[PDB]
RNA sequence: CGCGACCUCAGAUCAGACGUGGCGACCCGCUGAAUUUAAGCAUAUUAGUCAGCGGAGGAGAAGAAACUAACCAGGAUUCCCUCAGUAACGGCGAGUGAACAGGGAAGAGCCCAGCGCCGAAUCCCCGCCCCGCGGCGGGGCGCGGGACAUGUGGCGUACGGAA
RNA sequence: GGCCCCCGGCGCGCCGGGCCCGGGUCUUCCCGGAGUCGGGUUGCUUGGGAAUGCAGCCCAAAGCGGGUGGUAAACUCCAUC
């Protein structure tokens, strides 16, 4: 018998509703490699047209690393969040859900970590996060 | 903080993840090696809180150790001498198993040298113990200033000398009207300099 | 196997003593080299003082030694503060710091700093260049001249009072010191019972007035 | 009679002024704070607690505190652990009687 | 079934690196007895010593206090004088035995994790282009490959810090 | 004291890399190291003695808390890290 805190772990999503989530989220994964690049090479020349520099907006994007996360969790400045279920050491993200259920932050429970790496050009990524979006997508993103 | 929560985790106990995973080490130190690498500290917590960062040239061996006293080895066990000096029963080692686990670890693999190591489990006759390993000779970590005291060779082997927080309390070293043993700075030292006669060029 | 005297000693280790020291013929060869050590570093930082930073004047531990001072580890921070000297400052600017001192009367300062800073502008911080634009100031005490020696260790050691004579007054004669000193050190060591037999008088001197 | 300077027992200062100070920072660490008192009260409900506590726990909801407190005793060891102890199995057992009668 | 990730875990005369072995005067971690002494003898003493094992360096271990104190207070480590054959231990017999204060030699301070903020702002490897090149580095072209969201770099560590 | 060789030497002149960083006052926010300390028990060791240090096993935390204040214990101040 696993305990409570653990078989939280296997009442995941359904495969359809993660298929909106994750087709939401490509539109706002953070910038790979060779993008990066790029992007900042061209600000670099806009720089001396007074039109772009590293110090500019950056539309929401996702919000990866557990610690993050958690940070803006404690602080309510989260309106999604997404779990990786299987993590090796689950003492990782066995507190969240808790968590979220303290602050009223909604939260999901997702299969592989290796979607969540696809997310970003890492391999694997624990937990995402959208804290706020374009308000296009806003009503989108309420409905999931 | 993530490893906040994490840390106060540890810290409480009674829940069953220890059970679940102690035999995931003790089946593998008996299919494979009793001394393993393994890809990833399981406690980054306390791996980072000892000191220790994913960048290259970092390893964990896990390594099991079997626990108890130290029968005292000598044939059919009655051992010459005045009877205070018998007594193979309930002998007890002088240093502690974490750092017994630490210099077998360290021996096994030379061209490492060990940072520190933590605890992972005990079943019953056994402890689970897990030992950070620097690889010395990797840019990646020689091209780091805050971090190439282990390059020089004074730390040869640290871990059979004894440096490390594993060994070191056995070596009787502290601080206060607690330790007088080792006010020399080692309990050979303030020996040696206590039971010397001194016979200067004019008494 | 005696005659007189009852006295025991230690040199007895069956496996020898011998085994260690005799060698003190270094003494006059050690004496040579650290006083050549000396030479050598007083040599290297020549206008720096020879004993390097000022120390502070500090009372001594416990009774047998409260009454004379001497030279402490170093500057504490309270101290340094009201100095309005910064502690990261202090040291290159040549004065010892040891936070852990704890300061009940900020004695150090009033001379020690002002003094001390009196004497580095008598011979003054020199210019970290020839030319001394804000990277060195008042270097007109080397315009003036210099030190083409140190000063030695500062001096910490001076201090007695003054014990004019003045004719007796008569309420000290009639004091009386030996019954003082006896009746005064009674009372503390009683002070306590007291207590606890006035708690035990007013509990039924109470009672009683219920 | 006339008061002269002798120290009776434990003094600091019967002759200086007490020149004033303020606290060090290294006395400071200890207190709790707003965010790990959180930390703390949110991963207790989280895991749950020891078989020891909970035997103590039960043997205060039949109100037998002189027993609660040895057994606290003779497992944790030391009396002033003991009696801190038991006030936080307390006002816990109290909440949670406060809470259900809700 | 098939494809593709992550995870675990394998072999390789794969690419580049590294360790063993000696000496042992001094140093460090273990193990560690008996002659002998008490006129006998086992507790003690010889002794945490010789023997045994492992591990280094030009010195090693120590080291910035979970300290001393009880004072009008000192203030990391080591070494010398001294405290002192003293406080204590002991078939309280033989014998064993420190420290703190004081005067000196020398002198020095510091760094992570954690809590935080900064667009992973970090690092390694490989191809090549320029200086150098018997301690393999400096710049640069790499729309090269990889580690790292299970935490790299900048700030900052109890002497408070940050905004 | 003289001559001739190779390696240092600290300043200077010169090129080039990267480094823009401090101090005060006021308001606000943050602040720590677990099967570890600690309790018990058995051995060893120590001048440490109702147990100095170190281990093995059993127990096993709290944060105005923890450790120490040389006789075990409860109460209560105070000092010290």
């Amino acid at each position: 018998k696993v305990p409570p805190a653990i078989n939280q772990f296997t009442q995941a999503l359904d495969r359809q509703t993660a298929t909106q989530l994750l087709k939401l989220a490509h539109k706002y994964r953070p910038e790979t490699k060779q993008e990066k690049k790029q992007r900042l090479l061209a600000r670099a020349e806009k720089k001396a047209a007074g039109k772009g520099d590293v110090p500019t907006k950056r539309p929401p994007v996702l919000r990866a690393g557990v610690n993050t996360v958690t940070t803006l969790v404690e602080n309510k400045k989260a309106q999604l969040v997404v779990i990786a279920h299987d993590v090796d050491p689950i003492e990782l993200v066995v507190f969240l859900p808790a968590l979220c259920r303290k602050m009223g932050v909604p939260y999901c429970i997702i299969k592989g970590k290796a979607r969540l790496g696809r997310l970003v050009h890492r391999k694997t990524c624990t937990t995402v996060a959208f804290t706020q979006v374009n308000s296009e997508d806003k009503g989108a993103l309420a409905k999931l | 903080g993530a490893y906040k929560y994490i840390q106060e985790l540890w810290r409480k106990k009674q829940s069953d993840v220890m059970r679940f995973l102690l035999r995931v080490r003790c089946w593998q130190y008996r299919q494979l090696s009793a001394l393993h690498r393994a890809p990833r500290p399981t406690r980054p917590d306390k791996a980072r809180r000892l000191g220790y960062k994913a960048k290259q040239g970092y390893v964990i061996y896990r390594i099991r150790v079997r626990r108890g006293g130290r029968k005292r080895p000598v044939p059919k066990g009655a051992t010459y001498g005045k009877p205070v000096h018998h007594g193979v029963n309930q002998l007890k080692f002088a240093r502690s198993l974490q750092s017994v686990a630490e210099e077998r670890a360290g021996r096994h693999c030379g061209a490492l040298r060990v940072l520190n190591s933590y605890w992972v489990g005990e079943d019953s006759t056994y402890k689970f113990f897990e030992v950070i390993l620097i690889d010395p000779f990797h840019k990646a970590i020689r091209r780091n200033p805050d971090t190439q005291w282990i390059t020089k060779p004074v730390h040869k082997h640290r871990e059979m000398r004894g440096l490390t927080s594993a060994g070191r309390k056995s070596r009787g070293l502290g601080k206060g009207h607690k330790f007088h043993h080792t006010i020399g700075g080692s309990r050979r030292a303030a020996w040696r300099r206590r039971n010397t006669l001194q016979l200067h060029r004019y008494r | 196997a005696p005659s007189r005297n009852g006295m025991i000693l230690k040199p007895h280790f069956h496996k020898d003593w011998q085994r260690r020291v005799a060698t003190w013929f270094n003494q006059p060869a050690r004496k040579i080299r650290r006083r050549k050590a000396r030479q050598a570093r007083a040599r290297r930082i020549a206008p720096r003082p020879a004993a390097g930073p000022i120390r502070p004047i500090v009372r001594c531990p416990t009774v047998r030694y409260h009454t004379k001072v001497r030279a402490g580890r170093g500057f504490s921070l309270e101290e340094l503060r009201v100095a309005g000297i910064h502690k990261k400052v202090a040291r290159t600017i040549g004065i010892s710091v040891d936070p852990r001192r704890r300061n009940k009367s900020t004695e150090s300062l009033q001379a020690n700093v002002q003094r001390l800073k009196e004497y580095r502008s008598k011979l003054v911080l020199f210019p970290r260049k020839p030319s001394a634009p804000k990277k060195g100031d008042s270097s007109a005490e080397e315009l003036k001249l210099a030190t083409q020696l140190t000063g030695p260790v500062m001096p910490i050691r001076n201090v007695f009072k003054k014990e004019k004579a003045r004719v007796i007054t008569e309420e000290e004669k009639n004091f009386k010191a030996f019954a003082s000193l006896r009746m005064a050190r009674a009372n503390a060591r009683l002070f306590g019972i007291r207590a606890k037999r006035a708690k035990e008088a007013a509990e039924q001197d109470v009672e009683k007035k219920k | 009679a006339l008061r002269y300077p002798m120290a009776v027992g434990l003094n600091k200062g019967h002759k200086v002024t007490k020149n004033v100070s303020k606290p060090r920072h290294s006395r400071r660490r200890g207190r709790l704070t707003k965010h790990t008192k959180f930390v703390r009260d949110m991963i207790r409900e989280v895991c749950g607690f020891a078989p020891y506590e909970r035997r103590a726990m039960e043997l205060l909801k039949v109100s037998k505190d002189k027993r609660a407190l040895k057994f606290i005793k003779k497992r944790v060891g030391t009396h002033i652990r003991a009696k801190r102890k038991r006030e936080e199995l307390s006002s816990v057992l109290a909440a949670m009687r406060k809470a259900a009668a809700k």
